């Protein structure tokens, strides 16, 4: 357990606390002594705002560390904005999540027909094509995703996916014209 | 019975229930239906599953049927559009027919033929929403249609199982629609502004005591939101150029993408300033991720923005009128959605308020219904 001393107003607080706790732990370790609600509580530490799921050991929280907090009347606003940004974050990823399994799909036939030629056989033009434009569906579903940090990655390497067996497919069918 | 806005790139329903309109949703939710017919060699498809697999099947797909309705194989702008549609256009004594493989064969239509399968659609997706089959209907065509060309389209309810009460304009549709003809008093003269669907059309239209008449139209047949999208696919083709030193218009599967991408920014330029354009690995491995904003945009357009007010003009001088004796100016069609085109409208009309409060998609099909309403 640790010592974290909260001001409020001219008022310190001190709470006895264990350092794997999250921030919002120690909220709702601080509507006792305070009566703030802990959905009401900005913790600031280090001229910085802590998240209820962040960590303190994690944080740099130390025994004895400050802090500050401030009540916001307006929290609930606060809380539904921030709810429909990792909602939002949240269905792009799955967006292209779902398209990754309907490129892996794909990706079986294209697989599937370099088997079938590298061990004698052959395979219809006409089959290399309707393979080649339910890549590119793919692909522009991919394009409609609107994308930033790790879900662009993943947007990124989806079409990369898409880009390659497009490229087999291609090599096939000069190989075969 | 129910009102039908036969387009000539999308097609839409509405029935007049309960004392109101309601336009309705197809299968996939969409209140509009693409007006394409696809052939296959194992069935045929019609609608949204015929635009979704067009780039699978594109000789087999058939679309813009309107543009050949009531025409002569002869025609300059036949002969003109043939050499841009996919598809086969082949005489039969002078008339034109749509020629396609299905199941094998070689088949062709009438142009007719294929609205009637349209509306065939539009009906079932009506009849899909009450429970219970749909008999009669109104359908719309543009006023500058001949009596041909008018009974064309009514042959084609006809195939589809429709009685068509009336066969009436589509600029007096959507007067209709804003309920200008109970507007009492004096008669009024109406500019119905119709941009969208691959086509622009002027029509001014008198209204007296509810009774209609077209007084004139003018427009352009080519001109659409397509002419729009290819300005700022050009734009970005040269952009790529001046900073990649590479010319991507040859290849067709990244100009697919950056024209659909162009697309989607269009929109989203009606009601934002700006739109973000983010195109992976676009090519040569070479991500394209930039913007433009609306002004850019309308840059761009400028020269095709502008002239919309050409043929507003030619349809005034024609009418007989003066811009100040227009009563009622209505705005129709998914184009006069980008706000410049409703600024240089208004600017010309010296301030005075546009009708456009119904979805300019919406708006023909809506007065269409009213109508089969009051017609059954």
């Amino acid at each position: 357990m640790i010592r974290v001393r909260i001001k409020y107003g001219a008022v310190y607080h001190e709470i006895n606390i264990s350092p794997q706790a999250s921030f919002g732990e120690l909220k709702k370790m601080l509507t006792g002594p305070t009566g703030i609600h802990h959905q009401d509580q900005k913790l600031m530490y280090k001229d910085k705002e802590r998240d209820s799921k962040a960590f303190l050991d994690v944080s740099g929280v130390k025994d004895k560390s400050k802090m500050v907090l401030i009540e916001d009347p307006l929290s609930q606003e606060k809380r539904f904005l921030e709810m429909r940004k990792i909602a939002k974050t949240e269905k792009a990823s799955k967006a292209i999540s779902d398209i990754s399994l309907e490129v892996d799909r794909l990706g079986g036939r294209v697989s599937a027909f370099e088997m079938v030629t590298k061990k004698g056989g052959k395979i219809a033009e006409k089959d290399l094509v309707t393979v080649i434009e339910l890549l590119m569906n793919e692909l522009i579903k991919l394009d409609a995703i609107v994308a930033e940090g790790d879900v662009k990655l993943q947007r990124k390497m989806q079409v990369k996916r898409v880009q390659n067996y497009v490229e087999t497919l291609d090599a096939l069918k000069v190989k075969n014209s | 019975a129910v009102g039908i806005d036969l387009g000539t790139t999308y097609s839409c329903v509405g029935v007049f229930q309960h004392g109101k309109v309601e336009i309705i949703a197809n299968d996939q939710g969409n209140r509009t239906t693409p007006s394409y017919v696809a052939f296959t060699d194992t069935e045929r498809l019609i609608g949204d599953a015929a635009k979704n697999q067009v780039a699978m099947n594109p000789t087999n797909t058939v679309f813009d049927a309107k543009r050949l309705i009531g025409r002569r194989f002869d025609d300059a702008v036949v002969q003109s559009d043939m050499k841009h549609w996919p598809f086969m256009v082949v005489n039969d004594a002078g008339r034109p027919k749509v020629q396609v493989e299905y199941k094998g064969e070689t088949k062709s239509f009438y142009p007719e033929e294929v609205s009637s399968m349209v509306l065939t659609k539009m009906k079932e997706i009506a009849e899909a929403y009450l429970g219970k089959t749909v008999t009669n209907a109104v359908v719309t065509v543009p006023a500058y249609f001949n009596d041909s060309q008018r009974q064309a389209t009514k042959d084609a309810g006809t195939i589809a199982g429709l009685n068509v009460l009336r066969i009436i304009n589509e600029p007096t549709a959507a007067a209709i629609a804003y309920g200008l003809d109970k507007k009492v008093g004096a008669e009024r003269n109406v500019l119905i502004f119709d941009l969208g669907g691959g086509t622009f059309d002027v029509s001014i239209l008198t209204i007296e005591d509810g009774i209609f008449e077209v007084k004139s139209t003018a427009g352009d047949t080519h001109l659409g939101g397509e002419d729009f999208d290819n300005r700022m696919v050009n734009h970005f083709i040269a952009e790529f150029k001046r900073k990649h030193k590479k010319d991507i218009s040859e290849n067709k599967r990244a100009v697919r993408r950056l024209r659909t991408a162009c697309e989607r920014a269009k929109r989203t330029l009606s009601s934002s300033t700006q739109a973000s354009i983010e195109i992976d690995s676009l090519y040569e491995g070479i991500d394209f991720y930039t913007s433009i904003t609306r002004a850019r945009f309308e840059e761009l357009n400028a020269d095709l923005f502008r002239g919309t007010l050409d043929p507003v003009e030619k349809a005034l001088r024609d009418a007989k009128l003066d811009k100040s004796q227009i009563h009622d100016i209505v705005l129709v069609g998914g184009s006069t959605r980008i706000p410049k085109i409703q600024k240089l409208l208004q600017d010309f009309f010296n301030g005075k308020e546009l009708n456009k409060s119904i979805n300019p998609d919406e708006a023909v099909a809506y007065g269409a219904a009213v109508q089969a309403a009051i017609l059954s």
